[PDB]
């Protein structure tokens, strides 16, 4: 769970997009406090739709 | 005692128009609000909108 914020902190400082693969945590899936991220999976949190 | 207030996405205007609301839902003062604005400027050659 640790290392995709950095990652994301040091992208978005510059205002860039990022391609996230192998994680779904919901801490991400907001649109506001992570400024770009994208996600190829559903979140952990998606699946209450089943 | 007339007002409206207009923003754009950022980190907490929800809990302010929620406080906003919350403190005028109860008070002995005639609070007269008029509509809420969330408008966004992300939208490419959306001005006209």
């Amino acid at each position: 769970h640790f290392t995709p914020t950095p990652v994301s902190y040091t992208a978005g400082f510059y205002r860039i997009p990022v391609l996230g693969l192998t994680t779904r945590m919901s801490i991400y899936s907001d649109k506001s406090i992570h400024l770009s991220f994208l996600r190829t999976v559903p979140p952990y949190s998606h699946q209450s739709s089943v | 005692y007339i007002f409206s207030i207009v923003t754009t996405y950022f980190p907490g205007y929800q809990d302010f128009v929620n406080k906003i609301r919350s403190t005028i839902e109860n008070s002995f003062v005639g609070w007269e609000l008029e509509e809420v604005l969330l408008l966004d400027m992300s939208l490419d050659d959306g001005d006209s909108k």
